[PDB]
């Protein structure tokens, strides 16, 4: 009658009930998304409420068992997972108050309005048109009015709500033995083990700092090149030494630089590789797309995909009166059912997206064997990284030549490789400083180091010092710029993107090493190599049973994140940028401002 | 003039749960096992001990058939000297068992939209069952030292639980129907050999 027997029995009961509950909830949500109506959303709500009630009751029931006496690793892992007890600690009235804050914030973000100053009648919402204006336009004032209006209409409303939100979240964090909310978020990567695999909550800050210090020079050179190129389109506004103005970065918040490609092509004459026309030539269809992707995945070594996938999944946008949301996604309903939903057209982007989704499905299929509470990835970043590897491997010219889309006589030229590297860099390298700065600001705000009076002063100082972006119009303390982002208003963490971008290239480097590839890393292809598939499967099978440090050790041979492979990936770009920036200035100075 | 009720069992609209398995005795009739054997419609027929070749004339005293239904992943659990929930607490085979076991998929009849919750099996028990034993008891299982006093609660669990079959499930979770043919091995005249 030891507590182990007692816990083991409880766990068994939970496992067999939760499976049946979760399947019902997921099935309801799927038919809602496939088939839209009032009955469907009502059914979703009923099933979700039932599932949440069961989970809450079970969690409250199991807070009872002492945890220290458990001497088995897996059982201890499961019990710790079931005993989170996050937000139930707060009292009822405060819980309601916080819930109404979250609902009001989401509603205000969803239904925002901004209006032109010249023409008051024209008012646009963010998703239908502000994004179109920001992605397409090339006029200074047109971009400036949108950038200013969005903030002036949204942040003023959002800030007082955010004040109570941070206060109440800090209170709940303190109530459950954490110093601050930032510690609560950082505890996701926290794990306790026995022999050299432990990880502390504080070590994450130091690791991120060390990685950023190494990544800085490439960002400096890319910043200089973009400044020089943009000097042509906007002659008067951009200064040779100063930071780039905020509203010309290609999107609303400057997160991505992918839209700046047309202005910054190094070699405009030679065109990028696209095989859409070859696809239409050979009369391909969506099932042809998915069959080719499955062929690649069986070539590497992973299994084929189940018959229920072909029978039940939606692979094309359906006709009739039926209305379907067009966002691509991958589903793991449970109890052996796997489906993929996406509207597939004949394009290269659809090809790559299909590869990415099937990748997620392969991960889900692999770790299905483990107990219910452990059916997830090692951490947040692994799930996206695994998918990214396959797309990167699929995009190579050699694979396209092998499958039959490109003519055999075609051969690669250095200009095309440089263009491809720059396009990839504008998306991957540029996003790191933004995420790092946003996470640092949020952490400092939560801990209390940054007083309430100087939030915006600190925000823009950090932007100038780290990212290299200067505000167009001076902003007072009434505004709340960070709340403009979707993630901040909806309460999600943001460090996952940094972590994923770091791990992806480590995985690729290891697999390419195993597969005996000679040359630059960016030409790697993992097709027709069973060893790499087996090595990846060994990590995939583990799931959440063992530390993620152990998972990384299995594949790459190191216990911590390392940034050297990322630098190795973009070495030719580094040399070319060094050659090109001979006469230009490198670095930025903080004094200059557009408003002067 | 009596014939073996081979077809009567097959066309049954419902099969009993594993814990309350049905035993039907074969008597005063002769059934051709060769046609069943030659069909090979079943994927899973793997049985050992008795050689199918030139072992058909050695006579058996009597033939027994037991029918129950389980999940696909547990179809291997029905084999001698193996351990798991179904084998230990629901159906056990002796180490020296001589015979064969037949299983076939039954997705279409059993599965229903919205789930089929009639089917039952047992989770927890005090001790392992010894070969060829059946328990129907629905007494509450007590794990802790505290007396249960006949009501479910803390450290008190109901013994039985439901299967939940749905048509869209995977191969592993689909229902499979298992029927076993047990031939008694004793030194006995064995009058009706039933070749
Ligand atoms: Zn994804």
């Amino acid at each position: 009658q030891s507590t182990e027997d007692l816990v083991n029995t409880f766990l068994e009961k939970f496992n067999y009930e939760a499976e049946e509950l979760s399947y019902q909830s997921s099935l309801a949500s799927w038919d809602y998304n496939t088939n839209i109506s009032d009955e469907n959303v009502q059914k979703m709500n009923n099933a979700g409420a039932k599932w949440s009630a069961f989970y809450e009751e079970q969690s409250k029931l199991a807070k009872t068992y002492p945890l220290e006496e458990i001497q088995d690793s897996t059982v201890k892992r499961q019990l710790r997972a079931l005993q989170h007890s996050g937000s139930s600690v707060l009292s009822a009235d405060k819980n309601q108050r916080l819930n109404t804050i979250l609902n009001s914030m989401s509603t205000i973000y969803s239904t925002g309005k901004a209006c032109n100053p010249s023409n008051p009648q024209e008012c646009l919402l963010l998703e239908p048109g502000l994004d179109d204006i920001m992605e397409n336009s090339k006029d200074y004032n047109e971009r400036l009015w949108a950038w200013e209006g969005w903030r002036s209409e949204v942040g003023k409303q959002l800030r007082p709500l955010y004040e109570e939100y941070v206060a109440l979240k800090n209170e709940m964090a303190r109530a459950n033995n954490y110093e601050d909310y930032g510690d609560y978020w950082r505890g996701d990567y926290e794990e306790e083990w026995e022999n050299g695999y432990n990880y502390s909550r504080n070590q994450l800050i130091d690791d991120v700092e060390h990685t950023f210090t190494q990544i800085m020079p490439l960002y400096q050179h890319l910043h200089a090149y973009v400044r020089t190129k943009l000097m042509d389109t906007y002659p008067s506004y951009i200064s040779p030494t100063g930071c780039l103005p905020a509203h010309l970065l290609g999107d609303m918040w400057g997160r991505f630089w992918t839209n700046l490609y047309p202005l910054t092509v190094p070699f405009g004459q030679k065109p990028n590789i696209d095989v859409t026309n070859a696809m239409v030539n050979q009369s391909w269809d969506a099932r042809k797309i998915f069959k080719e992707a499955e062929k690649f995945f069986v070539s590497v070594g992973l299994p084929n995909m189940t018959q229920g996938f072909w029978e039940n999944s939606m692979l094309t946008e359906p006709s009739d009166s039926r209305k379907v949301v067009c966002h691509p996604t991958a589903w793991d309903l449970g109890k052996g059912d796997f489906r993929i939903k996406m509207c597939t057209k004949v394009t290269m982007d659809d090809f790559l997206t299909a590869h990415h989704e099937m990748g997620h499905i392969q991960y889900d299929m692999a770790y299905a064997a483990q107990p219910f509470l452990l059916r997830n990835g090692a951490n947040e970043g692994f799930h996206e990284a695994v998918g990214e590897i396959m797309s990167l491997s699929a995009a190579t010219p050699n694979h396209l030549k092998n499958i039959g889309l490109l003519p055999p006589s075609f051969f690669e030229d250095s200009e095309t490789e440089i263009n491809f590297l720059l396009k990839q860099a504008l998306t991957i390298v540029g996003t790191l400083p933004f995420t790092y700065m946003l996470e640092k600001w949020r952490w400092m705000v939560f801990k209390g180091e940054i007083p309430k009076d100087q939030w915006m002063k600190t925000w823009w100082e950090m932007k100038r010092n780290i990212v290299g972006v200067v505000e167009p119009v001076p902003h007072d303390e009434t505004y709340c710029d960070p709340a403009s982002l979707f993630h901040v208003a909806n309460d999600y963490s943001f460090i996952r993107y940094y972590t994923r971008t770091i791990y992806q290239f480590q995985f690729q480097e290891a697999l390419c090493q195993i597969a005996k590839h000679e040359g630059p890393l960016h030409k790697c292809d993992i097709s027709n190599s069973s060893e790499a598939g087996q090595k990846l499967l060994e990590m995939l099978k583990l799931g959440k049973s063992k530390p993620w440090t152990y998972a990384l050790e299995i594949v790459v041979g190191a216990k911590n994140m390392d940034v050297r492979p990322l630098l190795n990936y973009f070495e030719p770009l580094f040399t070319w940028l060094k050659e090109q920036n001979r006469n230009s200035f490198v670095g930025w100075n903080t004094d200059w401002s557009p408003y002067a | 003039t009596n014939l073996c009720p081979f077809g009567e069992v097959f066309n049954a609209t419902r099969f009993a749960s594993v814990y309350a398995w049905n035993r039907k005795r074969i008597s005063n009739c002769v059934a051709d096992y060769s046609v069943l054997y030659n069909s090979a419609s079943f994927s899973t027929f793997k049985c050992y001990g008795v050689s199918p070749t030139k072992l058909n004339d050695l006579c058996f005293t009597n033939v027994y058939a037991d029918s129950f239904v389980i999940r696909g992943d547990e179809v291997r659990q029905i084999a001698p000297g193996q351990t798991g929930k179904i084998a230990d607490y629901n159906y056990k085979l002796p180490d020296d068992f001589t015979g064969c076991v037949i299983a076939w998929n039954s997705n279409n009849l059993d599965s229903k939209v919205g789930g089929n919750y009639n089917y039952l099996y047992r989770l927890f028990r005090k001790s392992n069952l010894k070969p060829f034993e059946r328990d129907i008891s629905t007494e509450i299982y007590q794990a802790g030292s505290t007396p249960c006093n006949g009501v479910e609660g803390f450290n008190c669990y109901f013994p039985l639980q439901s299967y939940g079959f749905q048509p869209t499930n995977g191969v592993g979770y689909q229902p499979y129907r298992v029927v076993v043919l047990s031939f008694e091995l004793l030194h006995a005249p064995a009058t009706v050999c039933g070749p």
